[PDB]
């Protein structure tokens, strides 16, 4: 029954071209995960620079 | 301890036939009341159980010699995949007849070329656990949020439940505590499957204060339209757990803000609903 | 030839046979590769939410920051 | 049949297994690619947290300092 | 016949797996694309919370 | 729907994977069709040559 | 609606369409095939023939 | 944005359809192609045919040749 | 739905339209080869059936020649 082996193959091919997408989807993904990661650690250093002006400050207003 | 047994066995390569001869048994443990029992060998292909042969019964002895012969008409090229059985049984006018020992060869060990004969040491024969079927989900709780997510993902090897065919396997999740059965969930059918995949998450109220006081039962049933719908299998984790099951909710405590994933050995419904009724 | 031609036959039946036992093995791996690729993604997700509402905190706290800088301008 | 039609048959089996091959190695290369950016999440988490405290022990001394 | 009849049951299992296989795909890929609109979502905010917290900054170290 | 568009897609890859095939049996014709035209010239060639060798034969032995 | 339904009606044809390409495929190769088993017989005979008629024709002009 | 969204749209739905007419297009020159193709392997089909017979002709009359040679050594 | 939805919805039909005309070419060239192996065929069955009348002749030659 070539029926079965062929549709099952129909099925292969169907999966492996979801599976290639979503990979490439991933690798996006990745790219935005590491700009994220740049980004955020550029943000607390700001974040540790503000607070210690922040501290300054309040050691001088009050 | 109960003896030993000479048997003889080769294959006829004229006929294509498997000779097994059945000489003899030694040292067997008397069961019946003179002081010797009645024995004789039930002797069958171990493969398929089919056409099995029984020798003649031999009264009151513990050395019985059958010097008996049996032929079993199989080619030479399904033999090698194909076991042999010798079972002692215990002859009662009046009751079962008891099984005094039995042994298994494979025939892939047996050397055919020469005329094999040799004496094999009686062993017990064997009554394992009947469901030999495995669910595996995933555990994830926050205790602030007091957020309880069970991911039902897959079973496998899961009992026959429908007549000559696969089952029709469903999850259903019941949260019980202190007996009483609070909440009801289940999944999709999946039809004709001896694998069944659903991949579906629920979700439960539970605060953190009654983390330790609360039991999660997953149950794996089949599902015929007409009638009562049967039950596979069923494990449960929480309060009360042991096993595996414990060390999976233990994780699930120990890593919050994340799901554990973890295989289950299906339990029957009498043993974990006694579970159940305890504190 | 014609023996030759049999056993021929025989061997292709038996590559096959392990062949698609090799493919059994191989769509398990996927399988269970599958399974735990989702499970980190669950993970993972959870993970980001944490993210999102720690930026929200920030965002209201800078809020209230700017607010507090500009009744002491 | 024939030995065409065994050939035949074995073939596109062969075929087969290479698709669910080259099937595999995707699925593997995608819990590898999901696992780091997992750890990749992991230090922005952390970045996110310590960029909150300090944040908000900011917010607290200008707070103070303005009243 | 055995041969390949035991050929056809293994054949029918993985046709079987296939199908699982596509069905976590999908739910796999869709995950993945609602994710990454979060990420989006998350980037916008961090780089809004950035400039906030640089001007915030720099109007604070003004008044030292 | 998507699943009409995707399953006309299978049908279409499932044809065209009837079709190479087909084409690469074609070019086998192509082929044993060549090498029958050349087996077709030479064989009338020798069948020309007979024919004047059975003239010479029949003038010979009648 | 009325531009997705058009394109629905066409998606549809296109169907047909390409199940009966499917069918004529079909029909196409396996005659293909079986033209080519008929060729091989041809070729056979032919060479066969022209043994035959190199061998008859040395034989021929040997008496002469 | 918006504006420039919503023609988007409907461009993407204009493509599209088009897109289908072109292919109702070229799976009707595939069809008659098709056609054609498989008169032509009747006709060709015919035709070695009657090849065949020509070369069972051949082989009968060269073995009669074959006879004859032999009643004439 | 939205732009994304209809975005892989042009996509996906796009590529069904590349398909579509990939199957279209190889019909062409089916048709293509198919006619011109039926022109060889025309010269084959030429060069045959002169072979035929040149072997009737000779067989008829012989065998008035042995008798
Ligand atoms: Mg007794
Ligand atoms: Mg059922």
């Amino acid at each position: 029954s070539n029926r079965r082996l062929q549709q099952t193959q129909a099925q292969v091919d169907e999966v492996v071209d979801i599976m290639r997408v979503n990979v490439d989807k991933v690798l996006e993904r990745d790219q935005k995960l590491s700009e994220l990661d740049d980004r955020a650690d550029a943000l607390q250093a700001g974040a540790s620079q503000f607070e210690t002006s922040a501290a300054k400050l309040k050691r001088k207003y009050w | 301890k109960l003896g030993k047994l000479q048997y003889s066995l080769d294959y006829d390569f004229q006929n294509n036939q498997l000779l097994v001869g059945i000489i003899q048994a030694a040292e067997l443990p008397a069961l019946d009341m003179g002081g010797t029992s009645d024995p004789y060998v039930k002797v069958f292909l171990l493969p398929d159980k089919k056409k099995k042969f029984e020798t003649k019964v031999h009264r009151k002895t513990l050395n019985p010699v059958f010097n008996e012969q049996f032929t079993f008409k199989v080619p030479y090229s399904e033999l090698g995949g194909k076991t042999l059985v010798m079972a002692v049984y215990d002859f009662d006018r009046f009751s079962k007849h008891d099984i005094i020992g039995e042994f298994k060869v494979p025939m892939n060990t047996v050397d055919f070329g020469h005329v094999t004969e040799e004496w094999r040491d009686l062993q017990s024969a064997e009554k394992e656990q009947e469901k030999l079927g495995d669910i595996c989900f995933s555990l994830r709780y926050v205790p602030t949020a007091g957020k309880l997510t069970v991911v039902i993902l897959e079973a496998k090897n899961l009992k026959k439940m429908d007549v000559g065919g696969l089952s029709d396997p469903y999850v259903k999740i019941h949260l019980m505590q202190n007996g009483k059965r609070l909440k009801k969930k289940k999944t999709t059918i999946k039809k004709n499957t001896l694998n069944p995949y659903y991949n579906e998450s629920f979700s439960f109220e539970v605060p953190f204060e009654q983390i330790q006081k609360v039991q999660v039962v997953v149950t794996v049933l089949d599902y015929d339209k007409i009638g009562k719908n049967d039950a596979i299998g069923k494990v449960f984790v929480g309060y009360n757990s042991t096993g595996a099951e414990l060390r999976h909710w233990s994780d699930m405590l120990a890593n919050p803000r994340r799901p554990i994933a973890q295989w289950h050995t299906l339990q029957v419904e009498e043993e974990v609903d006694a579970m159940l009724a305890v504190k | 030839e014609l023996e030759e031609m049999q056993r021929r036959a025989d061997q292709l039946a038996d590559e096959s046979l392990e062949s698609t036992r090799r493919m059994l093995q191989l769509v398990e791996e996927s399988k269970d590769a599958g399974i735990r690729t989702l499970v980190m993604l669950d993970e993972q997700g959870e993970q980001l939410d944490r993210v999102e509402e720690g930026m929200n905190h920030i965002n209201q706290d800078m809020k209230e920051a700017e607010k507090n800088l500009k009744d002491l301008g | 049949m024939a030995l065409s039609e065994i050939e035949t048959r074995h073939s596109e089996i062969i075929k087969l297994e290479n698709s669910i091959r080259e099937l595999h190695d995707m699925f593997m290369d995608m819990a590898m690619l999901v696992e780091s950016q997992g750890e990749m999440i992991d230090r922005i988490e952390y970045n996110v947290e310590h960029a909150v405290d300090y944040v908000e022990r900011a917010v607290s001394d200008t707070k103070k300092a303005v009243k | 016949m055995a041969r390949e009849n035991e050929m056809d049951e293994n054949l029918e299992q993985v046709s079987g797996i296939i199908g699982n296989l596509r069905h976590m795909a999908l739910d796999m890929g869709n995950e993945i694309d609602t994710q990454n609109r979060q990420i989006d979502r998350i980037m916008e905010k961090a780089d809004s919370n950035k400039t906030r917290i640089d001007e915030a900054n720099q109007r604070a170290t003004k008044m030292l």
